[PDB]
């Protein structure tokens, strides 16, 4: 969760067997890796430009 | 059971166990000759049948040299305690002195003590002018009354 | 140079060179030039530990020396100014005689061996004479012996049989203004925190078995105390209470949809000084003035920031009771639930009982506590006031007011 | 002891007279005259208590006023607005105060790491400030934890330990509610090089070995049921 | 030997004779041990310098217990006793106590900052359309409000 990959990613190099313990370790990774894939998937496939429709209604 | 006596006793044996390795070392080196002249006062010799040291005039040098470091090391321990004594004490009157004159440092804290008072005095007025400025907006709030 | 006597000064090789170092170091310590001279040759010593014919023998040579310089310093400011070296080279203090570096984390010293078993006895006396001054001590002493507890504590390992104290609970924990500035109802305060104090935090063992007349003497001197702290402390989360709840129903009530949250009351530094940057500079400037104050060779005779001083009747009742100072009143608080947690667990465990029979009888084989005479009478009225003051009060009061003392104490009791 | 000529004649005249008793404890060796087995072994226990102990109070019961004021003190670092800018005079508060009553290094330092991760949720910056300028920090090997050569030299191996112990008390109900805030403040100081990984992976509670057995057990229980599969039972019974 | 350090001091006077005397002892020694008559006045001048050496060092030992005792009478005088004397007790017990005070001070003026501040109410109006959604911690007092607090 806090960001430090490279201990879990050695471990798990070694035991992969240890994914079936508990699901949440696919999820967590899923989310550091989308955050790393994000800025990326901007550029192409641009949504950007149709960012500008994400606020609320006002009261 | 032990008695008060026996309990008071090894009590006293504690308290004074030294371990002064230079020292030990210089009274062995004595001995090791004592031992050995006073043997052939005696007469009775040998060619170190006993541990009285060997005659053989080989390792009288060597004793030699041993009789100058083991003197000499004893020589500096003893001079650098005293040393040490020397400074503790001179340290110890040092502090009893600024002891006894204090007053010279009295202002600046006073000082600091009312410079810090003045602060809390701003803050806390400060405080109450927020809780005026709170209750003004409050009667505004409510209704119309001007 | 010399290098003439080759056979005379064959002999005693070793030793030679020792008793010159140690000669050197001497003359040159008896200042910014000697420390120079004495760190290096205390380097050397190091360095040249292969060309030694016994390469063992380095190490009783080497804490040798270090053991006379350590003799020659002036005064803690030079022990201060010298230490910073000692703690770069630890490393190698650890090993006692292999010439090879040791893995990090591991020590091979023990208290009886011949490298130790005189420097140990010897640092130990320096830090017992330390501790005996006990009036006229400056803060450099403090510092002095600090760092020298903290050395010899990080040279042995923890598991070691001299690195954790067997069972002395520790006297002389006065926290008086040394006998200086030493002297209704401050007076009747005075004397009933300074009772409650001596009889029952100095000595939690023998207020746990006692005479049934020594705990009920307790009681009734402990009971009001308690009262009056926890009404002041009551007293104190009712006025902040007051404001956070008179500000959020103002800031409700003048908006549309706002329905504050009544739950959360951390504290948060208010608007208007967040973000300003005069009244910073400003703060700023007055911390370093008194940071300076602080620091300096004419004021290292002060007392800590947090001393109680049982001796002055009026500032400790001035100290306890301020409604706005609260942190000595914590102090109190966790110092209660330390004894309290002592004494129930010796009194229910019946397991450390033993242990602290046998540590007491140890050290002095003739002893008169109890140790076994609990008949029930006693037991239950000691097992019983201390489920009262730690459990019944205390943290009944900090489950609904302060949130985070709560967790703190237990952390730590457990 | 001085003269060349001696024997055990000595010993005997020595044990005669008792008035001197006490001189010949104190100085000569005087190992023979107290022979009560007793004796010999509250020799041996208090010599090595009163001349080798340290003489350091590492139970919190042991010296409370003492550590009484270090918490309480660490309780005014949190909430102080300005304890960014004041982390050295912090630093010389605690030092002067370990160095008064002789509180230990390894026990503060866990009182230090309770009541921090007691606060750890918006402390964390002035804890890391504090712990990085405190002498407790390893400054000539400090781990690195983001390289796969090194995820096992250096660090601060003392706080290893505490660490290591205190992550492993899960049978009490007090710490259940707690372990969490005291395992994020071990993964922050996990990252900046406090201690390396392997120092603290290879001495938590569960072995290897227990491991290795609980996941053999799941893999043979996930693949029976996947193969063979089991009856739900709707109206069954 | 009354102090410490003069005790000290009659020891290493100690000290030279010894090592005068077994300095002597060990050339006649290698006198007679060298590769008549000047070995026969040697072997004579050794029990000459024996009648001295072992008194001598009996000295040496007497004089370490003496020391030894000396020290451990010092090390009993604690902190207390050495400050009986100071000429004026007043000074001293003033500048504590104003020590005490300034620092309760301390406290209650920290405390008075972040903990138990009292604040602004808070009404929020947002002259740009384009804000949807506020924040309600990013709400600051009006530019002129600001400067006369």
């Amino acid at each position: 969760i806090h960001g430090c990959v490279i201990p879990v990613i050695h471990v798990l190099k070694q035991y992969p067997k240890v994914l079936y313990v508990s699901e949440s370790l696919s999820r967590y990774l899923g989310r550091v890796f989308e955050y790393l894939l994000n800025p990326l998937y901007t550029s192409m496939t641009s949504s950007g430009e149709s960012k500008d429709m994400a606020t609320a209604l006002m009261i | 059971p032990l008695s008060q006596k026996q309990i008071d006793q090894v009590r006293t044996k504690v308290h004074y166990s030294e371990v002064d390795t230079p020292f030990n070392k210089y009274l062995d080196i004595l001995g090791k000759v004592t031992k050995l002249t006073g043997s052939i006062i005696n007469g009775t010799l040998s060619n170190d049948d006993s541990k009285i040291e060997k005659l053989t005039e080989q390792n009288i040098s060597q004793l030699k040299e041993s009789a100058h470091l083991r003197f000499l090391d004893l020589q500096s321990s003893i001079d650098t305690k005293k040393v040490a004594d020397e400074n503790w004490e001179t340290c110890q009157q040092e502090t009893l002195a600024k002891l006894e004159n204090l007053k010279d440092k009295l202002p600046d804290i006073k000082s600091i003590h009312s410079k810090l008072l003045l602060r809390i005095g701003k803050l806390q007025g400060l405080y109450d002018s927020v809780q005026v400025i709170n209750r003004e907006v409050e009667g505004l709030s409510e209704g119309r009354t001007s | 140079e010399p290098l003439e006597k080759n056979i005379s000064a064959i002999h005693d090789r070793d030793s030679l060179i020792d008793i010159i170092l140690k000669r050197f170091i001497i003359d040159s310590m008896t200042l910014e030039k000697g420390l120079l001279n004495s760190c290096i040759g205390l380097d050397f010593v190091y360095n040249s530990r292969f060309n030694r014919s016994n390469p063992a023998s380095w190490g009783n040579t080497f804490f040798e020396l270090f053991s006379t310089i350590i003799d020659l310093l002036n005064s803690p400011s030079t022990f201060l100014k010298f230490w910073p070296y000692a703690e770069s080279r630890i490393e190698w203090f650890k090993m006692n005689t292999s010439v090879e570096p040791v893995s990090l984390g591991e020590s091979n010293l023990i208290s009886y061996k011949q490298p130790l078993y005189e420097k140990l006895r010897h640092w130990n006396d320096i830090l017992a004479k330390l501790e005996n001054n006990d009036i006229l001590n400056t803060v450099k002493h403090y510092n002095m012996k600090y760092k020298l507890e903290n050395f010899l504590s990080e040279l042995l390992p923890i598991n070691e049989e001299s690195n954790f104290n067997r069972s002395a609970s520790i006297s002389a924990l006065q926290e008086s203004d040394n006998e200086w500035n030493r002297s209704s109802s401050d007076v009747i305060f005075a004397a009933d925190y300074n009772f409650v104090f001596y009889h029952l935090i100095i000595c939690p063992i023998e207020f746990a078995f006692s005479d049934l007349e020594y705990k009920n003497d307790v009681d009734r001197s402990l009971s009001p105390l308690l009262d009056a702290i926890l009404e002041i402390e009551e007293n104190f989360y009712s006025k902040i209470k007051m404001n956070n709840r008179t500000r959020y129903s103002l800031e409700e009530a003048l908006n549309t949809e706002y329905y504050a949250n009544y739950d959360v009351m951390t504290p948060k530094l208010p608007v208007y000084m967040k973000h300003s940057n005069a009244m910073k500079m400003d703060r700023n400037e007055f911390w370093a003035n008194l940071q300076n104050i602080k620091e300096s060779d004419d004021y290292t005779l002060r007392p800590t920031i947090m001393d109680i001083s049982l001796s002055n009747t009026t500032c400790l009742y001035k100290q306890l009771t301020q409604e706005d100072d609260d942190y000595y009143r914590k102090q109190f608080i966790l110092q209660l639930c330390f004894t309290t947690n002592l004494i129930r667990n010796l009194i229910s465990s019946d397991e450390t009982r033993n242990f602290y029979k046998s540590c007491y009888l140890r050290e002095n084989p003739l002893s008169d506590i109890d140790f076994e005479n609990l008949d029930e009478v006693n037991k239950k009225r000691g097992l019983n006031l201390c489920s009262y003051i730690c459990d019944n009060r205390v943290l009944k009061f900090y489950k609904i007011k302060d949130p985070d003392f709560y967790r703190v104490i237990r952390k730590l009791m457990s | 002891t001085v003269p060349n000529i001696n024997d055990l004649t000595t010993i005997s005249l020595c044990k005669l007279i008792p008035s001197l008793h006490e001189e010949l404890f104190k100085f000569s060796w005087i190992s023979s005259k107290l022979l009560n087995k007793e004796q010999t072994t509250l020799l041996r226990h208090l010599l090595k208590k009163s001349k080798y102990e340290l003489k350091k109070y590492n139970l919190l019961v042991e010296n409370s006023v003492g550590y009484g004021q270090l918490v309480a003190l660490l309780i005014l670092a949190y909430y102080d607005p300005d304890n960014f800018s004041k982390v050295s005079a912090y630093l010389k508060e605690i030092y002067h105060i370990m160095g008064k009553y002789s509180l230990d290094s390894i026990r503060t330092l866990d009182v230090i790491l309770n009541v921090s991760s007691q606060f750890i949720t918006e402390g964390y910056k002035f804890f890391i400030a504090l712990l990085r300028k405190s002498d407790s920090w390893p400054s000539s090997h400090v781990a690195n934890n983001s390289n796969y050569s090194s995820l096992n030299e250096g660090g601060n191996m003392i706080a290893a330990n505490i660490i290591s112990f205190n992550l492993s008390q899960y049978n009490e109900e007090v710490d259940k509610e707690n372990y969490e805030r005291y395992m994020d403040m071990c993964c922050i100081l996990l990252k900046n090089g406090f201690v390396n990984f392997y120092s603290i992976w290879d001495n938590v509670k569960p072995e290897m070995e227990f491991l290795q057995e609980y996941i053999q057990n799941l893999e043979t229980e996930l693949e029976e049921e996947s193969t063979k599969g089991v009856e739900n039972p709707l109206a069954m019974a | 030997g009354r102090t410490y350090f003069e005790s000290l001091c009659e020891e290493e006077q100690s000290l030279q004779e010894s090592q005068t005397h077994l300095l002597n002892i060990l050339d006649i020694l290698s006198v007679l041990a060298d590769p008549d008559d000047l070995l026969t006045e040697s072997l004579k001048k050794l029990p000459d310098l024996h009648r001295e050496l072992i008194n001598s060092s009996i000295r040496l030992r007497y004089d370490k217990y003496q020391t030894r005792e000396a020290q451990l009478l010092e090390d009993t005088k604690t902190g207390r006793d050495v400050a009986a004397g100071v000429q004026n007790p007043k000074s001293i017990s003033e500048y504590y106590s104003t020590f005490e005070h300034l620092n309760r001070d301390t406290l209650r003026y920290i405390n008075l900052l972040k903990r138990l501040s009292v604040d602004l109410a808070k009404q929020v109006e947002v002259s740009d359309p384009s804000v949807t959604v506020y924040e309600m911690d990013k709400w600051v007092p009006s530019e002129k409000l600001q400067g006369i607090l």
